């Protein structure tokens, strides 16, 4: 039970989920691509993205931390901090 | 692989107290149990009998177990 | 409401929080994936219909009636994540989160079982007690007169020193001890 | 009874001639030896009491109280030696001397055949406890606690002296063996009404009765640990022993003069348990629990049936042991965190697991888990009060529910939950504290195997 | 102004600092270990164990076993002769003079 | 429309249905800024006392001492006997005592009157 996590697996899974989004062209996004500026997404798109990542990883990100998750690298770092990986 | 240190409070003193308590209880518990077994097996309990005529018993001759009589 | 770094909640924050709560409760009412997808798109269309409204009083009234609408149609018990507050496994492992200052009371007989770990602990404590005065001196000159206005802490400006007030948020126990 | 009095007064040259570092060892050792010696009082007979002399006797009621006192003294010596660590040597010897003197007065109190000698010892017990509370207590209001305690006791007890002297002049003797055979009915009049009030109010104050209990959450709180142990464990039972001895002369006027205090003590235990539900102080919570249990003993003595008397003496012994252990545990928490607030130090089971086990056992015996002698006494009193009237079962059931509620509230607040973040001086439990807890627990659990030696003189 | 001259509150002494093998009895290790030995021996090995042994073998505490034996004897004697096992009156009515009314 | 949520003592009004939440006026913003400033200053004090490496003890909370002193040692200095206090004391102090006294006295009188006529079945009652 409870297999461990790494930054490589977290980044691969978060990029998988963001790649399955129809509003993002998969050949353009990267680990540090912004949402409002570099990808042209609304705030509701950011909210739906955050909810998708919550459903993917199975734990809830609070709103006061969800408003500041703006690129995939910050999502990776937030999940890594919340789940205490690379110990 | 991937063994992590588990932070726990100092369990040395509690185990030391429990070991001391067990040792100091058993130090007289074992000889008393052995002595009670040897009293029961070899000395044995008394047998109820009617008082002989003209004979008055001592006050400790009205009890069954040897330890109670003592 | 209750925020560490801000004194209030903006209008856009209220709208986003309402959107997330409404979508979660709609997922609770609509347990199947395709049905939830359809009704989520309908809710997204409803939210996008009034997106471009510049009247502040009209947007405020729309938000108020949307909150009333959500309260009329909420689930009696929505889906809570297992570790989320109100969940089934929320604060379950708090009995195993022993703080790190209990290692200083260990007997030397059981301290000899982990020599390298306790050496690393000693050098960590040496670093903390060396950096404390520098970090409190940094914090003293950065707070404006009259006390801090928010609860945000500054980082370490120069090289060599650690951020102020770092010990109890770096050495916090793991989620699964 | 001179074979126990003389070693007790010989403890005084033992503590006044010992070294600067060997006073605790010598006093604890020799008090434990005399406590072992105290078992010779169990030569009780089914018809006659064990009458030693003209002045001293010991039946089956005073014997458990004597054994409890002589066992409790080394526990107080072990408990009180950590907070007196930095004290002057002469003051340390004076503290041990007051404990020895209190034990001497207590063992002369339970064996007094004459009633006026019982009164003299029972009010000689006031001075060492008042001195202990008002000198070695830690707070500001220890002086006010001593004033309240002293004046409640003396205002209750001066009419008792007047009434006892009247009984001596009218009947011709205050010897308890004579008064068992020379007793007369007490008719219904105003004179006999005030006789009953004068003979009863001293022990109603000392027990305490609800409404006269205002000195208890002060004297039990501002005292040191040894003072709290001897106040909860023995000193509340002087009132019970007094009502058991003095009810013989007050018949048949008790059957209607006992109604107001029965209503005060039946409703009083509900009020004190409800007070226990909303207490911010641990020591005050234990004191109010003591008030509730002594109200139970008051009702049992006042209805005067055999089952009630057996339940009363068993409940007295059991509550003495349990309250002493609870006060010791609260004192250990106080030494760790230097505050008596119940909400301050939380979640101590993750830090102090065996102490948490001791807390659980003390809480379980507090709510009368069978087959502890707590439950035996409480059950017998419940049966006798049901025989008295049937709605007493409603009152007793409500009291039991609230008692379980506040005992588990104590345990859950102090031991369970998330620990306090900013408290980092939680040292591991010493061998001394664990030994004290086990010496409180093991006799209490062992007495369930042979509960017949604590069931009073009419077992 | 400045108040009266008084020492500050002393820091609490950790007994486990200078002596990690402390039982909490005394600051000197020898006195502490001897106090532990004294309490553990004379409390548990002497008082508790031999006290329980003494209570267990009490010589017929309060005559209960004798009462049972005598009740057996009396029940057998009364059952053999057809006598009632117990009467409603503890004392003989022949030796009691009721008040005249 | 929708049924209006009526608040009760044991069911408070939600923060999303409060009309005073959506207030944007500058007085409320100033009040919220002042409250945040007080909270941040107190948190700074606590964290300064909390992260000290040379501290081994209890970070004393004056609010908790204030709460316990108010709960315990202020009630009688701030008590004035008036109509309300005396009325509540007479209702809760001597009310239940009188009620239970009359209940128990009536029950025991009925039982003792039934016993003396031999109307109460006491056939196997020899334990009391
Ligand atoms: C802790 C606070 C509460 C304390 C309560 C203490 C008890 C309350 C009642 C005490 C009454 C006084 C002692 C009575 C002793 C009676 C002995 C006796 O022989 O009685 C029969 C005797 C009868 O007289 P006699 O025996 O001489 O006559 C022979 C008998 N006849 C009458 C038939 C001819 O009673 C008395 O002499 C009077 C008794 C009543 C006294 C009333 C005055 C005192 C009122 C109560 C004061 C209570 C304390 C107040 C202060 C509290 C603190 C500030
Ligand atoms: C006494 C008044 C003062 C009170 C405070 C006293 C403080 C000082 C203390 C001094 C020493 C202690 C004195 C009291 C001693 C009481 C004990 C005692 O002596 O008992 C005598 C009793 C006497 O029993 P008895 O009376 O039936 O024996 C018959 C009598 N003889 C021996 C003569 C034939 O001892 C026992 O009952 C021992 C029985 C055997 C041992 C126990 C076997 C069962 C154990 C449990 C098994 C598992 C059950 C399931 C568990 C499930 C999980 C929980
Ligand atoms: C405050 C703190 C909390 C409480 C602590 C304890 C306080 C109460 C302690 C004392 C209680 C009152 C005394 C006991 C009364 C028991 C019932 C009784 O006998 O009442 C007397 C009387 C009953 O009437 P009756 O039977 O006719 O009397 C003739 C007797 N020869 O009754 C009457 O006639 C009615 C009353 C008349 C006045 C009585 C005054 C003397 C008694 C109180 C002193």
């Amino acid at each position: 039970d409870a297999p461990p996590l790494t930054l490589e697996g977290i980044k691969d899974r978060v990029l998988y989920v963001l790649k399955l989004y129809d509003k993002i062209d998969p050949e353009k996004l990267s680990v540090n691509s912004h949402f409002m500026k570099d990808l042209g997404l609304d705030s509701l798109d950011q909210v739906e993205i955050i909810m998708a990542m919550e459903d993917e990883f199975g734990f809830e990100i609070p709103d006061i931390d969800a408003e500041k998750l703006m690129c995939p690298q910050e999502i990776v770092d937030y999940i890594a901090d919340k789940k205490d990986v690379y110990e | 692989g991937k063994r992590l240190f588990i932070i726990k409070p100092s369990g040395f003193y509690d185990k030391r107290f429990l070991k001391l308590l067990r040792f100091y209880i058993l130090l007289t518990g074992i000889p008393v149990v052995i002595g009670i077994t040897l009293i029961n097996v070899f000395i044995g309990e008394a047998e109820l009998a009617e008082i002989p005529e003209g004979y008055v018993p001592e006050h400790w001759e009205y009890f069954k177990h040897p330890i109670s009589r003592w | 409401a209750f925020l560490p770094s801000a004194a209030y909640l903006t209008h856009q924050q209220k709208v986003l929080q309402l959107y997330k709560r409404a979508l979660r409760h709609l997922e609770s009412r609509c347990v199947h994936r395709d049905k939830y997808r359809y009704f989520a798109c309908l809710l997204r269309a409803r939210f996008d219909e009034h997106k471009n409204e510049k009247d502040m009083v009209k947007a405020t009234q729309l938000l108020r009636e949307a909150e009333k609408e959500f309260w009329h149609g909420q689930h009696p018990q929505p889906y809570i994540f297992p570790e989320s507050p109100g969940g089934t496994s929320y604060e379950r492992y708090e009995c195993y989160k022993v703080p790190e200052w209990c290692l200083d009371d260990w007997h030397p007989s059981e301290k000899a079982m982990y020599p390298d770990y306790f050496a690393k602990r000693e050098q960590w404590k040496k670093l903390r007690r060396e950096s404390w005065e520098r970090e409190v001196k940094q914090l003293q000159e950065e707070t404006p007169v009259g006390g801090p206005r928010t609860e945000a802490l500054p980082p370490a400006r120069k090289q060599g020193d650690l951020p102020p007030l770092w010990w109890h948020i770096v050495t916090r126990p793991r989620e699964r001890p | 009874m001179l074979k126990y009095i003389i070693p007790t007064m010989m403890l005084m040259p033992l503590t006044w001639l010992s070294k600067n570092s060997m006073i605790w060892i010598n006093t604890t050792l020799h008090s434990l030896l005399i406590s072992l010696t105290s078992l010779l009082l169990l030569n009780q007979f089914g018809d006659n009491s064990l009458n030693f002399s003209l002045t001293f006797f010991s039946d089956s009621l005073s014997t458990p109280l004597l054994i409890l006192t002589m066992w409790l003294l080394p526990l107080m010596l072990m408990a009180s030696q950590h907070h007196l660590s930095k004290e002057n040597l002469a003051r340390k010897k004076l503290f041990i001397s007051m404990l020895i003197l209190l034990q001497l007065f207590l063992i002369m109190t339970f064996t007094a055949t004459e009633l006026i000698f019982f009164y003299i010892m029972f009010e000689a017990t006031l001075v060492p406890t008042l001195i202990i509370i008002t000198r070695w207590g830690n707070q500001t209001e220890r002086l006010n606690a001593g004033l309240y305690f002293l004046f409640y006791t003396l205002a209750g007890s001066l009419p008792l002296l007047v009434a006892l002297i009247y009984i001596q002049n009218t009947m011709g003797s205050l010897n308890f063996l004579i008064l068992q055979y020379w007793v007369q009915p007490m008719p219904n009049s105003w004179s006999n009404t005030f006789m009953w009030l004068a003979c009863m109010m001293a022990f109603m104050v000392k027990m305490p009765l609800y409404g006269l209990h205002l000195w208890l959450p002060k004297a039990h709180v501002e005292a040191p640990i040894a003072g709290s142990m001897v106040l909860a464990a023995i000193l509340l039972k002087l009132g019970g022993y007094g009502m058991m001895r003095i009810t013989l002369l007050l018949n048949p006027i008790t059957d209607f003069m006992a109604y107001p205090f029965i209503m005060l003590s039946l409703w009083g235990m509900i009020m004190t348990s409800s007070i226990c539900l909303r207490q911010t102080d641990l020591k005050s919570l234990i004191a109010y629990s003591s008030v509730s249990h002594m109200a139970l003993v008051i009702v049992a003595i006042l209805i005067q049936t055999p089952w009630s008397y057996m339940g009363a003496t068993a409940l007295m012994i059991a509550h003495g042991l349990t309250s002493s252990m609870l006060f010791c545990l609260a004192n250990s928490n106080y030494e760790r965190v230097h505050s008596r607030t119940m909400i301050l130090a939380r979640g101590l089971q993750t830090l102090l697991p065996l102490m948490a086990a001791w807390w659980l056992l003390a809480s379980l015996t507090n709510l009368a888990l069978p087959p502890s002698i707590n439950l035996i006494g409480e059950l017998f009193v419940v049966m006798s009060t049901f025989s008295w009237s049937n709605i007493t079962i409603i009152l007793m059931g409500l009291n039991m529910v609230i008692t379980a509620l506040y005992s588990l509230y104590m345990l859950i607040t102090t031991q369970r939950g998330k620990h306090t973040h900013h408290i980092n001086n939680i040292l591991p439990s010493f061998t001394r504290e664990n030994a004290l807890m086990s010496l409180h627990m093991l006799p209490l659990l062992l007495l369930s195997l042979n509960p017949k030696i604590i069931l009073g003189p009419l077992y | 102004t400045l108040r009266w001259q008084e020492d500050p509150e002393p820091e609490d002494e950790n007994l486990y600092e200078k002596n990690p093998d402390s039982h909490g009895y005394d600051k000197d290790p020898a006195v502490d270990v001897w106090n532990m030995r004294v309490v553990f021996f004379f409390g548990f090995s002497i008082v508790l164990v031999l006290g329980s042994t003494f209570v267990a073998y009490l010589p017929d505490y309060r005559m209960q076993e004798w009462a049972r034996r005598e009740a057996e004897r009396l029940v057998k004697y009364r059952e053999a002769h057809g006598l009632p096992l117990m009467e409603s009156n503890c004392f003989d009515p022949s030796k009691i003079q009721l008040p005249e009314d | 429309s929708f049924p209006k949520y009526e608040p009760s003592r044991l069911a408070s009004l939600p923060t999303t249905l409060d009309p005073a939440e959506y207030d944007i006026s500058s007085e409320t913003r100033k009040a919220q800024a002042e409250r945040l400033a007080i909270r941040s200053r107190l948190k700074r004090e606590y964290q300064l006392q909390y992260n000290d490496p040379s501290r081994r003890g209890v970070v004393e909370d004056p609010a908790l001492i204030r709460w316990t002193c108010a709960r315990s040692a202020n009630v009688y200095p701030n008590f004035r006997p008036n109509t309300k206090t005396s009325l509540l004391g007479a209702l809760f102090g001597i009310g239940p005592l009188i009620f239970w006294y009359y209940v128990f006295k009536t029950d025991r009188d009925r039982k003792e009157k039934l016993i003396q006529e031999g109307k109460l079945d006491r056939t196997f009652n020899i334990s009391y």
